[PDB]
RNA sequence: AAGGGCACCACCAGGAGUGGAGCCUGCGGCUUAAUUUGACUCAACACGGGAAACCUCACCCGGCCCGGACACGGACAGGAUUGACAGAUUGAUAGCUCUUUCUCGAUUCCGUGGGUGGUGGUGCAUGGCCGUUCUUAGUUGGUGGAGCGAUUUGUCUGGUUAAUU
């Protein structure tokens, strides 16, 4: 009431605060397979939901981790203290998700293999984890002093209209080699089926489904059933 | 050094004042809405400001 | 760099309460924003965090335009002898709640 | 086994000979860590850095024999990033480097 | 070369023009201590969101500062060092230097190794992003068939469509 922010403002300003705590949080913990974060904003104590892949790291020594994270988070976001609890939540079906994927491309990388045999393992997972399809590609300078683009496509894939925007979900790494970097880019087709959490629901706009009829059967003689 | 002529030159309105909330650069900067990202950090950070290309 | 020590003694002391501490990337600026009593500009932060980090105990990440830093074991140690206080005190990080 | 090889040798033969895998060539540049597991490897997502301690040791045997990065480098033929990478704790340990340097400094770094 | 089809970044039928004039602005050149620099057919030239009085700012002419981590030696409470009034000095109320002495207190200072920063170079070492080829209808496996093979068929004579529709 006495400090006022108009609302155009406002949401400006919890875009700009949700950016920079994804930004932060995934330069932090990446080799914990951050993948993603929800806030749930509040005119109260809020809460921060981290979507992480292995939380048992996200959470050090007796949650140690996490009670510096949400430390770093209300000193420097200016909440009062004990307005903002952070959480921590596996994310089922890793497989499906393409920063979770691409943190593994990298981390396979930096320990060194042949790029073909990496990407071919990452592509076979995703695939076996329950993808309708994947695209993983590589660039930069790869064998050779002159960069070369790679891309192990597999399976099934839209790039146009509005269905790619829900529907499929990207991620873009850089791993700091010993020349230069190299580029990661991960896409991921998600299946449509139980319409609930492992994908989305509204099925792909031309993809119609015909339900079959029943039997029909006795069109014969009349007869009467009363009560 | 020293302290009454260091940063003595006031840094009042202009483009010395303002920079991006991002990487510190001065050009190119957008400040509507108090944004206060040079556009090329916004163009990368757009979609999960809430920005949508729509239209 | 020069830093009177009572400013030393107020960043280290800060940094032993929570075992954070968030200062933000800009030199000209006159006091640190929530020290701002004992009279310490960014700059002493920054660089007594810095020599903390390169005796290594001080693990730091870097934000769009804010330092993170995070006391280590070791850091713990050394704040401990540092500020003569008994071997009992914590920081608010190791344990606050259930 | 030499003993039973040797036994088996004086008498009637049975004995198995096979080619190594790098048998007969100089791969340069060891790999430190088994493919087989890389590969596999879907879960741990990390790799861990040298300590401080380390990149300590390394400098302060190489500052007690008048040595620089450059000339430790070339002495262990190496580039000279990466010795700074070693002492700067950046770099992702190679036992094979590793050793090499153990030999230059005449320290134990394992 | 032929045969089908298509497009106002092609033409036809035209409209409004631009090219001529004054001025604004961007490039080249010339001049300058400097007139910072990128981009040169479409696909550079009111483009770098580039409307620069200072700042921006890179360029020119001068002048302060260390914001040189850390490690190892050296020197050090009989002082490692830090500031400074007045005069000169300076563009300057930079204790920047010189004279003069007061003040601070282990944080610094000196040497070696090494940090760190860089609108420094290289976009012909790279990532990402963008533009363009290219606004048109094009592209590809699996299994089968042909061919020694490169390859080809699928992906087509015809009709139709904005469209391998
Ligand atoms: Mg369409
Ligand atoms: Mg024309
Ligand atoms: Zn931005």
């Amino acid at each position: 009431m006495a400090v006022q922010i108009s609302k155009k403002r406002k949401f400006v300003a919890d875009g700009i605060f949700k950016a920079e705590l994804n930004e932060f949080l995934t330069r932090e913990l990446a080799e914990d397979g951050y993948s993603g974060v929800e806030v749930r904003v509040t005119p109260t104590r809020t809460e921060i939901i981290i979507l992480a892949t292995r939380t048992q790291n996200v959470l050090g020594e007796k949650g140690r981790r996490i009670r510096e994270l949400t430390a770093v988070v209300q000193k420097r976001f200016g909440f009062p203290e004990g307005s903002v609890e952070l959480y921590a939540e596996k994310v089922a079906t890793r497989g499906l998700c393409a920063i979770a994927q691409a943190e593994s491309l990298r981390y396979k990388l930096l320990g060194g293999l042949a790029v073909r045999r990496a990407c071919y393992g990452v592509l076979r997972f995703i695939m076996e984890s329950g993808a309708k399809g994947c695209e993983v590609v590589v660039s930069g300078k790869l064998r050779g002093q002159r960069a070369k683009s790679m891309k192990f496509v597999d399976g099934l894939m839209i790039h146009s209209g509005d269905p790619v925007n829900y529907y499929v979900d990207t991620a873009v790494r850089h791993v700091l080699l010993r020349q230069g970097v190299l580029g990661i880019k991960v896409k991921i087709m998600l299946p449509w089926d139980p319409t609930g959490k492992i994908g989305p629901k509204k099925p792909l706009p031309d993809h119609v489904s015909i339900v079959e009829p029943k039997d029909e059967i006795l069109p014969t003689t009349p007869i009467s059933e009363q009560k | 050094g020293h302290q009454q002529l260091y940063w003595s030159h006031p840094r009042k309105f202009g483009q010395g004042s303002r920079s991006c909330r991002v990487c510190s650069n001065r050009h190119g900067l957008i400040r509507k809405y108090g944004l206060n990202m040079c556009r090329q950090c916004f163009r990368q950070y757009a979609k999960d400001i809430g920005f949508i290309k729509l239209d | 760099m020069l830093m009177p020590k009572k400013n030393r003694i107020a960043i280290y002391e800060l940094l032993f309460k929570e075992g954070v501490m968030v200062a933000k990337k800009d030199v000209h600026m006159p006091k640190h924003p929530e020290l701002a009593d004992k009279n310490v500009p960014n700059l002493h932060v920054m660089k007594a965090m810095q020599s903390l980090k390169s005796r290594g105990y001080v693990k730091e990440q870097f934000a769009w335009r804010h330092f993170y830093w995070y006391l280590t074991n070791e850091g713990i140690q050394y704040l401990r002898d540092y500020l003569h206080l008994p071997p009992e005190i914590v920081p608010a990080t190791l344990r606050r709640s259930r | 086994s030499k003993q039973a090889i040797l036994a088996a040798q004086r008498r009637g033969e049975d004995v198995e000979t096979s080619k190594k895998w790098a048998a007969g060539q100089n791969k340069q540049h060891s790999i430190t860590k088994n493919t087989a597991k890389l590969d596999r490897e879907t879960e741990e997502l990390h790799h861990d850095r040298v300590t401080l301690e380390v990149g300590k040791v390394i400098q302060q045997g190489r500052q007690s024999k008048g040595l620089t990065q450059k000339d430790l480098a070339t002495k262990i033929n190496e580039k000279p990033q990466v010795i700074a990478d070693y002492e700067s704790g950046r770099a992702i340990p190679n036992n094979q480097v590793l050793g090499k340097i153990e030999r230059a400094i005449g320290l134990k770094l394992r």
